[PDB]
Parts: structure tokens; C-alpha cells; sequence
């Protein structure tokens, strides 16, 4: 080993915990708020439902 | 039978009654209870009304919006049926007019009439207590059983004789 390779074991662990970060965080905010409400249009549009 | 204070059904204030005989009435024949349950029922918009906020009819969802008729049909048709005391719905006109953009229904609903289980909390009783005798009738005997058989043989001489 060589100390060329720790700085890329850390670059390695740093991106990969990034990832978390931006998808465990977005999960978190979505549910600390309850306003928001979804809704799904399966068919029914056009026979009167718009 | 659901008892509750008479609304008018001409002025929709309270049904104090004529002028002879003012006062105040509850509602007692199931006729006139469900007419008012639904009139409230139908009357109030829905969440308007606090201490419920799932009580009332949503006009809301359809007033100002275009919409289809058959849709709201539906709707009031099943508003209806909520009452556990109705038996059925007769006939729906449901019309639109596009040119004043108004919607006018006619339907009757069909209900029985039922009994009143108790008279206890309702003014009367129907029981025929006897009456106390008067003077010295009782220990003595009545005239009564005289005037009554003196009618008999009066009515009995009658008879016999034609007439």
C-alpha cells in the first residue's frame, strides 16, 4: 500500500456516504410535513372526472 | 319516532303554532321528524358547522365548477339513504338549464310510521282506576238496580203491544 491509495479509500467512502445524505435526508423532510396530499388519475379523466 | 323540537315547514322557524293555541311542539309523527332531517341534513354545508366538522353536504365540490350531471345525482341520491328509517326513493326529474346555468330535482321518499312504545314521558295515561262510592250506597244498596229494572218492565210493556 501507499499513501496515495488512502486518499482514495477515503474518496471512496466519502461519495458513497454522500449518497445517503441526499436520499435519506429527502425521505425525512417528505414526512415531517403532512399538507401535502397525492392523488392518482387511473382512467376515469374523461367520463366527467376532470 | 325520533322526537325533536317542530320547524315550520312554510318559514323554517320554530313551530310555535297558531294563534289560538301558541306554545311550543315536538315533533312526534315519524313524518314529520324525517322531513326536518333531511331538511338539516341538506341545508348545512358541509364542514360549517363547528363540534362537527364531517356533518353537512359538500355544494362546494360542484358550485362554480363545470360539472357532469350524472355525478351529482349520485350524490344527493345517496345523502338520502343515510336515514336508517327509509324505504325507498320513487322517481328522480333531475334537470339542467345551460342558459341561467341552474339545476332544479323532484323526488319523493317513502317511509312507515311505527308505534310509541311508552306513553310515560307523553302527557296521558290509559288506565281506568276505579271511583270511590258515594254516602252510604255501598252498605246499604243502590236505587239504580231499582230505576233500572223499573225501565225494563216499562220497555217490556211496551214491546208486547203492537206498534
Amino acid at each position: 500500500i501507499s499513501p496515495a491509495q488512502q486518499a482514495q479509500a477515503d474518496k471512496r467512502a466519502r461519495d458513497a456516504a454522500a449518497a445517503k445524505r441526499k436520499q435519506d435526508t429527502e425521505v425525512s423532510n417528505a414526512k415531517s410535513r403532512e399538507d401535502i396530499q397525492y392523488t392518482m388519475f387511473v382512467s376515469g379523466l374523461r367520463r366527467g372526472r376532470l | 319516532q325520533f322526537k325533536d323540537l317542530l320547524l315550520d315547514p312554510l318559514t323554517g322557524d320554530l313551530d310555535f303554532g297558531t294563534p289560538g293555541d301558541r306554545g311550543m311542539r315536538l315533533a312526534l309523527t315519524n313524518q314529520l321528524s324525517l322531513r326536518q332531517r333531511l331538511y338539516l341534513r341538506f341545508a348545512i354545508w358541509a364542514g360549517d358547522w363547528y363540534f362537527d366538522e364531517t356533518f353537512g353536504f359538500p355544494y362546494r365540490t360542484f358550485v362554480g365548477k363545470k360539472t357532469v350531471k350524472a355525478v351529482l345525482d349520485g350524490r344527493i341520491k345517496s345523502e338520502v339513504r343515510q336515514e336508517p328509517d327509509v324505504l325507498q326513493i320513487t322517481d328522480f326529474q333531475s334537470t339542467m338549464d345551460v342558459v341561467s346555468r341552474s339545476y332544479k330535482c323532484f323526488f319523493t321518499v317513502v317511509t312507515a310510521e311505527g308505534e310509541e312504545i311508552s306513553l310515560a314521558f307523553v302527557g296521558e295515561d290509559e288506565y281506568q282506576y276505579p271511583t270511590p262510592p258515594e254516602s252510604n250506597v255501598q252498605l246499604c244498596g243502590d236505587e239504580g238496580v231499582i230505576i233500572n229494572f223499573k225501565n225494563k218492565l216499562y220497555y217490556l210493556i211496551n214491546f208486547r203491544l203492537p206498534k
